[PDB]
């Protein structure tokens, strides 16, 4: 069941239109925000289902973007922070995420996707990103993503609950 | 070539300054 995720995130993110890059401060602005409109209807519909697992906000530029996000498995609350920047030229190859909160956890990966996953989301991204923006790249990508890695680094033994930590 | 079917974002004339404002506001 991969496809279908795909295929139900994408059925239920307004798309977008404009694909402009930061470069134009107009074109930018216009860009900008069909992108915030289809994010925050997303989070809006996400978070009000109680299905929350991320947060995402940017600067007043829209140029860097940060936002932090929670998973829960075998009845355990995990945290995890992210912090990205958009390139100038916006190519149609997707941006990079970082998450500071396992550098060092997660291997270095190759110059180019440190935690951007590409098993399916490469393929998919380059077959199809008429107007993909940030909404999609977290939903097809981060979101993805983590529900892989929790299991896995779970039974692995990389990641553990930080309730104990405190209370 | 129309797209009515399709998806489209909550375009309604909003500034970008509001947009980012209730987004960063929502946590």
């Amino acid at each position: 069941m991969a496809d279908e995720a795909t295929r139900r995130v994408v059925s239920e993110i307004p798309v977008l239109k404009t694909n402009a890059g930061p470069r134009d401060r107009e074109l930018w602005v216009q860009r900008l925000k069909e992108e915030y409109q289809s994010l925050i209807r997303y989070v809006e519909n996400n978070k009000n289902a109680d299905n929350d697992w991320f947060r995402l906000e940017s600067n007043k530029e829209g140029t860097r973007w940060f936002g932090k996000c929670w998973y829960i498995h075998d009845l355990l609350k995990y945290e995890f922070d992210i912090e990205f920047d958009i390139p100038i030229t916006y190519p149609t190859t997707a941006p990079e995420i970082a998450v500071p909160e396992l550098d060092g956890k997660t291997a270095k990966m190759y110059r180019g996707g440190k935690i951007c996953l590409t098993d399916h989301f490469k393929p998919l991204w380059a077959r199809n990103v008429p107007k993909f923006g940030l909404a999609h790249l977290m939903a097809l990508g981060l979101g993805p993503w983590l529900a892989v890695e929790i299991p896995d680094l779970i039974q692995k033994g990389v990641i553990q609950h930080k309730e104990k930590c405190n209370q | 070539g129309m797209s009515v079917t399709e998806l489209t974002v909550e375009d309604s004339g909003e500034s970008l300054e509001d947009l980012m404002a209730k987004m960063k506001n929502m946590w």
